[PDB]
């Protein structure tokens, strides 16, 4: 159908899955990954492949799925075997990066980031509330500032 | 959200056209 | 006849194709308050979407 | 001596839709007619003419 | 041995003590060290000097000893008092760096890096085997990818 949101009230800030390159930053390419890897989410590393967060024991959070500016137009999705095939999964593991947050979450600066660990659409979403279902403490990462609607720029103190 | 490049532009349809070949 | 007098422009670009696809680029981001020698935490970037009419 | 005759038709619509792929549909039919004539000449000298009923 | 590997069916892959500059990296020069410091090996800071790991209990591990690419042809060794004299022991302490891996070690990506805290030539060699003898965890350091023969790119997440 027509273009969504003809006129927006404010200019939306950084979309999720984006890394600021003024600060020190590292986005590292993983060749093997999971089809349908949502961008702008925390992604885990399992069996030598970058895949979506899902209920597990203690997933190895490898960082934030980088949003490709020159990727396919559509939902933020990493795809294999299509016209929109993405050869590698670009993952932001160091620096300031934008991640979607649970719509219930209301975080603030220097709050410890919690990723979502569920087999649902909310997989890989950040949050401040640790009592949220499937709240996984991401090691050494803090919310920095609210960029967009339900998107927060967080800071990964060390590599993820 | 997603990207800026439409999917069909991420594919280069080769200008060379390969005709079907039959026995000699 | 009232349509074309309303002001809607007529766009003869679609060629002979069975559908016309239009694409929209939106600038997303924001300038952030900075000091003399700091690292900017505000980034201006692009996003897009598309539509198709048969 | 017997004669073989074959047709090929198109339309401006599909002519231009084929030109979208930089394909000259009339020229392509002419090449196909010549190629099928060559193939039939090759086959008639090897297997003769099979009637359409077998 | 005379010019080992006369002909190779593939170009040799990255040697140890080599840090990739494409990412946030840091090699920091230490002006005093121990004679016999092996390049491409975990070094430790003790008594105000960089030195090869030995029988110590809880060494402060500086990082991978950087391989002076325009140093001496021969063993990748730091040396005082010679024509082969290196004034400063430049040491890679942030980012992706190549370290020699124990000949018996079979690591994989995101595997925590343990360094052999022994008094031998196997000192400072990286291994994934926690159960290996004389090895301590190099906290905040993971394996990335097998570069060369018994050489691995590891990731020092924080300033090591």
């Amino acid at each position: 159908m027509a273009f969504n949101n003809a006129v927006l009230q404010e200019v939306s800030d950084l979309p999720a899955g984006e890394v600021i390159k003024a600060s020190p930053h590292n986005v590292s390419a993983f060749e093997v990954f999971q089809n349908g890897l949502i961008e702008g989410r925390f992604v885990k590393f399992d069996a030598g492949s970058i895949d979506i967060l899902d209920a597990s024991a203690t997933p190895t959070i490898a960082g934030i799925a980088k949003r490709k500016v020159t990727g396919e137009i559509g939902p933020g999705v990493y795809s294999t075997s299509g016209i929109e095939i993405d050869q590698v999964a670009e993952v932001i593991n160091f620096g300031f990066a934008t991640v979607t947050v649970q719509d219930a979450a209301a975080p603030s600066k220097y709050d410890p980031v919690y990723a979502i660990n569920l087999d649902s659409a909310e997989a890989g979403k950040a949050t401040e509330n640790s009592g949220a279902t499937g709240a996984l403490a991401v090691a050494d990462c803090v919310f920095w500032e609210q960029k967009a609607a339900n998107v927060w720029l967080v800071r990964m103190n060390k590599f993820l | 959200e997603g990207g800026i490049i439409l999917a069909r532009n991420l594919e280069h349809v080769s200008s060379e056209i390969f005709t079907q070949e039959f026995a000699g | 006849l009232t349509f074309l007098q309303g002001g809607i422009v007529v766009n003869n670009e679609g060629g002979y194709a069975t559908s016309v696809t239009k694409l929209k680029l939106k600038a997303e981001g924001g300038f952030r308050e900075s000091g003399n020698d700091t690292n900017t935490t505000g980034k201006i970037t692009l996003s897009g979407e598309s539509d198709s009419i048969p | 001596v017997f004669t073989l005759e074959g047709e090929s038709d198109w339309s401006e619509i599909e002519l231009k839709q084929a030109e979208l792929q930089n394909v000259n549909l009339p020229s392509r039919y002419f090449e196909a007619h010549a190629e099928l004539y060559n193939r039939k000449i090759d086959e008639l000298g090897y297997l003769g003419q099979t009637r359409t009923d077998g």
